[PDB]
């Protein structure tokens, strides 16, 4: 009664299995015999007294890989050919028949032998869909820069698809800020939704694939590496609120059009502000009359023509 | 944070 | 409340950011620098 | 101190090659070039030199035994399709890059390389054609030098570039073809980060296994059961059905069933372990 | 759709194996015939812990709740605190986290609170020198469990911090076809809210059993007292047989109840450790589930492990069957060429798992 | 056919995106904005993240009070008074 | 000799240590942890600039040459192509 | 009427703040 | 139909600083 077969004969219960060839893992401690019996068993300890140069680094790694590869062949050799195929599967070089179901009828009808049919296996990560945020640059030979939220056909792994990427910067490693276009001649952080992939997986982007719209221009639009995988992103955009001064008293001044109601001011009481000239200031309090007007103090006197800005995201 | 323990217990 | 939670949050990131850079900056100086003084003294010995 | 430098240039990133120790699959050779550059006539010329037989028409992958222990599969890339260009670059172990010498470089010749440059080097060989169109030897040799030094730009300096003058009876110069054939044999291939960690194969033949009765009682709109045959590459494919796999330009279909068939074009080197004969085509 | 399982059997592992795969799972018929059917509080707390360390996972427990549907997300880890029901000690939840921490986007820094010891779960000392040494062998260079507070039952009050700084693509392939030689035996004797004499009495009980062996025997006396001693009086022992040649360890542990003699307990665990050594070939039974799973998620290559016939038991069989249901991987076994013992060599092909969740 | 169906949903999605791509941007995404451009009091609804220049004035909560009085009792317990003395 | 007689050194790029640095074009942003292939000793090397740092990524081959004291080494070739050539967009790095 | 509209708007603001 | 490569492709001059004409001779 070899247990190699019995282990995978699910019809036989595990308790039935053990006895023939002779409870729960949630209990970490394994089962032990009764205490007094163990003591008598272990009055004598004799039963277990028995238990107690390569020239370069590079070839050592090569040696380790080869030595590991040699191990697989040795065991694969002795394994029965059926047992091998069960474990290793079909090895490369094997001529195999693959049967598929639920294929579109168009593939059968619109079949041209000239166009190749390539089949590529997928690891678990390729099945997952989520946000792929990556380092991307406009290709040097491409005429125009890419735009955010602009469709782009991307070549990832075995799969090609069209997606709407968003191009971002780290802003001195402080936040993920959205860009309108690619940098002219450098990489930028690019976020898009699609099938996930392992890091270190490179890709290309193309904006047009049809022959009709090919034109005379070079087509490979963008190049990059998947640097990140996640299923959210927190891309943010700078939103600047603009108000105007109408009454200025040395450092103190009153501003209008920044907000619509005093309630809006109240939420932003305590908020930092500055002018176009760069004079930093502060929202002190909301003026009762008229609505939306608030008092602000600046490090120096501002002028009527000065425009005050509140930086937000 | 995404994903939640949608608990249908009464 | 939000103002308090923010400002206290920002300080730790700034403090940790300084602390990490100081450590990695200095450890490179100590360890690599010792090898530099080691290499040059063999060069002087030659 | 040259020895230290020579001892240095041999060191590289330690990789693992998953190529089987026994019975490796035929290498995929991609014949890529602009339309009309001579892709079809090139394939016909090589296959004749390898197996001494001429194929009037070529469609889909063509597998031959090019050596005692080496086998090749020749694929013609549709020059007018960019999508076809991309996926072949993901699997083409070797590329025969066709360039019209009289015209010079063309965009797709660059773009195929560029797609290759981002998806991992296969071996790439430059083949220059229509050189007979040149009328003067001076302009010919100058064009060759300019063409060659550029091919050293995209591909490592000193990369081989083969030259073909004209086509006779639908065949290139036999002596030149023989030189290319030997070159295809001496090339030693490389481990690639994408190829060695996913299982892939190129379909040599296509078959629909759907019952004709089903096609009629439900209609042609019904989904179809399809069988695909060919040689596996890269990592071994797990035997159990249900594996998740992708077909380019079609979608992701889970294997319903799989089985290993005898090699239609077995290598002689395997057989003698168990010559004009030894060269086979399937 | 969903690979379906039955009962509360192997609840933590099936959830864990689902997470490593990314394959969604359904577990149904949990305690259907029980007066209190469905999930118990600690395992409900466990599912929350799984959610804390992952992103995008979907965990549905049915209205009757004898069925739980789990769609795993990506392992992210991060800094978090877990408040834990008294029904289980710390070992219950920290142990499965050991399967997930090295393959995470952000380092696992989980502060843990509750009872710290029990009769059926891994103790702190068991985790410290019984299991991290195993993952150290698998390549997890940095893994630590800091004991900030010890909490004995029934009131607990303990506190332990799990930190796994090492993030790795996958465990290294295992090659251990020999029986490690035990070079020395160590351990920690600990107590809470009681006199140091009790700790000294336990080590006496352990020492008298083991003096027959010609090892060095050094058991630490880690008496816990004061504010950090928790809320209840309790005491325990853990004895570890250590092999410095290849860094292998076998360990046994138990906690003392009210009315029990410290000498008797120290004596009991000594016999238990000797029992475990006799039953072990390369790792103890309590360490086998950690090793096999790590082996299975290794690179696409065969590793080798030596297993004793005493170790292939009911738990091992169901463990393997669960692995195949998720991973489709089969553990193949070979008799050892020696005749002195009847040991067994388990050979497993890794599924080529990689930590795609670690950022480069 | 099923494939031709999914094209229709894609053909539905593509038209929506084209309309959004050409539609006027929302006030939030318009960069510089003024009160008149946006809806009135929209900023109450929207959660916006803004810097604060100065410290928040502390609130004397109970757990603050107990901490201070514990300090006061300790000095009186130790008789540590930082007080002027005749010289 | 720093390289034991060689003029250049091949290395394995392990980690871009200064990647988190807030200040752009900082000296620390330009350092990368590289392990020498000939011996396995871990070493730090400079990158010419932050823009060039985009090109170097983990587990690619790099060629080192003599040059935050202690860093003696500058990357001159990555993946078989000169960094300056990539910086000048005269080339592409092969993968 | 206008006062009622102001009160309803401000109630909406209160609810949104929560 | 045939789309010859442009000058930027032809020389691969890339990004270079502007240089004075006098340097040419």
């Amino acid at each position: 009664w070899n247990i190699g077969k019995l282990i995978y004969m699910d019809n036989i219960s595990p308790e039935e299995c053990i006895r023939r060839w002779r409870v729960d893992l949630e209990k970490f401690v394994p089962y032990f015999d009764t205490f007094e019996k163990l003591a008598k068993k272990w009055k004598s300890v004799d039963a277990i007294k028995e238990r107690f140069e390569y020239d370069t680094w590079y070839e050592l790694q090569k040696a380790k890989i080869s030595k590991q590869l040699e191990i697989n062949n040795i065991e694969y050799q002795e394994m029965t050919p059926e047992q091998r195929q069960r474990i290793e599967g079909f090895k490369a070089g094997s001529y195999v028949r693959i049967v598929f179901e639920k294929v579109p009828m168009e593939f059968v009808k619109n079949f041209n032998p000239k166009f190749p049919i390539v089949m590529g296996g997928l690891l678990p990560t390729e099945i997952k869909f989520g946000i792929v945020k990556a380092r991307l640059r406009r290709h040097r030979w491409h005429k125009k820069i890419l735009k955010t939220n602009d469709p782009l056909v991307l070549s990832l792994g075995w799969r090609r698809f069209q997606t709407l990427p968003i191009y971002t910067t780290t802003d001195s490693r402080t936040r993920t800020r959205m860009l309108k276009y690619t940098p002219e001649h450098t990489y930028c952080n690019a976020a898009f939704y699609g099938p996930l992939c392992s890091p270190n997986t490179p890709f290309c982007g193309v904006q047009i694939v049809a022959n009709s719209d090919t034109g005379n221009g070079f087509r490979i639009a963008a190049t990059g590496i998947v640097e990140e995988i996640d299923v959210n992103i927190e891309i943010v955009k700078k939103l600047k609120l603009v108000g105007f001064p109408y009454k200025i008293f040395k450092n103190t001044a009153f501003i209008k059009d920044m907000f619509s109601s005093a309630m809006e001011v109240a939420r932003f009481e305590g908020a930092q502000i500055k002018t176009v000239s760069g004079i930093r200031g502060e929202i002190k309090r909301a003026l009762s009359k008229p609505e939306g007007h608030y008092r602000a103090a600046f490090e120096d006197k501002i002028l009527m023509s000065d425009i005050v800005i509140l930086r937000s995201w | 944070k995404r994903g939640g323990v949608i608990d249908k217990r009464f | 409340f939000e103002a308090r939670q923010r400002i206290e949050e920002k300080n730790k990131e700034s403090s940790d950011y300084h602390a990490k850079m100081a450590h990695i900056v200095n450890t490179i100086n100590t360890e690599e620098g010792a090898e530099k003084n080691k290499y040059e003294r063999e060069r002087k010995l030659r | 101190q040259r020895s230290s430098d020579v001892n240095e240039r041999k060191l590289h990133v330690p990789m693992v090659d998953r190529t089987p120790e026994d019975d490796p699959p035929p290498f995929i050779v991609a014949v890529v070039g602009p339309p009309g550059t001579g892709k079809t006539t090139l394939i016909r010329s090589l296959v004749r030199r390898m197996t001494k037989s001429t194929l009037n028409d070529i469609q889909g992958p063509i597998t031959v035994v090019s050596g005692k222990h080496r086998r090749l599969t020749f694929l013609e890339c549709p020059a007018d399709d960019l999508n076809a260009m991309i996926d072949i670059a993901k699997i083409a172990d070797l590329v025969l890059l066709l360039i019209d010498g009289n015209f010079g470089f063309e965009m797709e010749t660059m773009e195929f390389l560029n797609i290759a440059q981002h998806h991992g080097m296969p071996r790439v060989l430059g083949v220059a054609t229509h050189l007979d169109l040149f009328k003067s030897q001076s302009t010919l040799r100058a064009s060759k030098k300019r063409l060659k030094h550029r091919f050293w730009t995209e591909v490592y300096q000193g990369a081989k570039l083969f030259y073909l003058s004209g086509v006779i009876n639908g065949r290139y110069p036999d002596r030149e073809i023989l030189n290319l054939s030997r070159f295809i044999s001496v090339m030693k291939f490389r481990p690639l980060k994408w190829r060695n960690e996913h299982p892939y194969m190129l379909a040599d033949r296509f078959t629909d296994l759907t019952h004709p009765e089903l096609i009629e009682t439900q209609g042609l709109q019904i989904d179809r059961k399809v069988a695909i045959y060919g040689y596996l590459h890269g990592t071994p494919l797990p035997s159990a059905p249900g594996t998740r796999v992708h077909i380019a330009g079609v979608g992701d279909f889970s294997v319903a069933q799989i089985e290993k068939l005898p090699d239609p074009c077995p290598t002689p080197f395997y057989q003698q372990k168990l010559d004009d004969k030894d060269k086979l085509i399937y | 759709k969903y690979t379906t399982f039955q009962g509360s059997q192997n609840f933590r592992l099936r959830i864990v194996l689902a997470t490593l795969s990314g394959k969604p799972i359904k577990i149904e018929k949990i305690r259907s015939g029980d007066l209190n059917p469905g999930l118990k509080d600690y395992e409900v707390s466990f599912l929350r812990l799984i959610e804390s360390v992952t992103n995008g996972s979907v965990i549905e427990i049915s209205y009757t709740g004898t069925t739980v549907i789990y769609r795993p997300g990506i392992i992210v880890g991060g800094a978090s605190t877990h408040i834990c029901p008294s029904s289980k000690p710390v070992g219950y939840f920290v142990e499965p986290m050991l399967y997930l921490a090295p393959f995470s986007k952000k380092k696992f820094s989980i502060l843990f609170k509750g009872i710290t010891a029990s009769h059926n779960d891994a103790g702190i000392e068991a985790i410290k020198w019984g299991l991290m040494p195993v993952m150290e062998k698998f390549g997890v260079r940095e893994c630590a469990l800091h004991t900030l507070k010890r909490g004995s039952p029934p009131l607990g009050g303990g506190e332990v911090h799990l930190v796994v700084d090492s993030l790795i693509a996958q465990p290294i392939t295992m090659h251990e076809i020999d029986r490690p030689i035990i070079s020395s035996i160590t351990g920690v004797a600990y107590s809470t809210r009681v006199s140091p004499s009790l700790v000294n009495r336990m080590i006496d009980g352990a020492k008298k059993v083991l003096k027959n062996l010609q090892c060095e025997v050094n058991i630490t006396a880690d008496v816990w007292r004061g504010e950090n001693s928790g809320k209840s009086p309790g005491w325990g022992i853990t004895l570890v047989a250590q092999s410095k040649q290849k860094g292998w360890s076998y360990f046994a542990e138990d906690i003392g109840d009210a009315g029990s003699i410290p000498e008797e307990l120290g004596e009991k665990v000594a016999c238990q450790l000797l029992e475990e050594i006799s039953k072990s070939a390369a790792v103890g039974r309590n360490q086998l589930p950690l090793a096999i799973v790590y082996m299975v998620i290794g690179k696409e290559d065969i590793g080798r492990l030596r297993i004793n016939k005493e170790q292939i038991d009911e738990r091992f069989i169901i463990l393997l069957r669960d692995i195949k249901k998720i991973f489709n991987t089969e553990v193949f076994l070979k008799p050892v060429d020696e005749a002195d013992n009847e040991d067994m060599i388990a050979t497993i092909k890794g599924i080529g798992f990689t930590n795609t969740s670690k950022k480069i | 056919s099923s494939f031709e169906k999914q094209q229709i949903e894609i053909r539905k999605q593509i038209e929506q995106l084209e309309n959004e791509a050409v539609a006027e941007k929302k006030w939030s995404l318009k960069g510089e904005v003024k009160a008149k451009d946006r809806p009135e009091d929209a900023l109450l609804t929207e959660e916006l993240e803004f810097d604060r220049t100065a410290k928040p004035v502390p609130v004397i909560t109970s757990e603050v009070t107990e901490s201070l009085e514990d300090m006061i009792r300790r000095r009186i317990q130790d008789s540590n008074f930082d007080d002027l003395q005749r010289r | 000799s720093p390289f034991g007689g060689s003029s250049h050194a091949k290395g394995i790029v392990l980690e871009k240590l200064g990647i988190e640095s807030k200040q752009p074009n900082s000296a620390i942003r330009k350092c990368v942890r590289v392990q020498l292939i000939k011996n396995g000793k871990k070493v730090t090397a400079f990158v010419p600039n932050d823009g060039c740092l985009n090109f170097v990524d983990e587990n690619d081959e790099v060629l080192l040459a003599g040059f935050i004291p202690g860093v003696r080494f500058k990357v001159v070739k990555v993946s078989g192509v000169s960094l300056l050539a990539l910086w000048k967009e005269k080339k592409e790095k092969p993968r | 009427t206008l006062a009622n509209n102001v009160e309803s708007k401000l109630r909406d603001d209160l609810e949104r703040l929560k | 139909g045939k789309r010859a490569i442009n000058y930027q492709i032809l020389k691969n001059k890339g990004l270079t600083p502007k240089r004075n004409k006098d340097n040419r001779n």
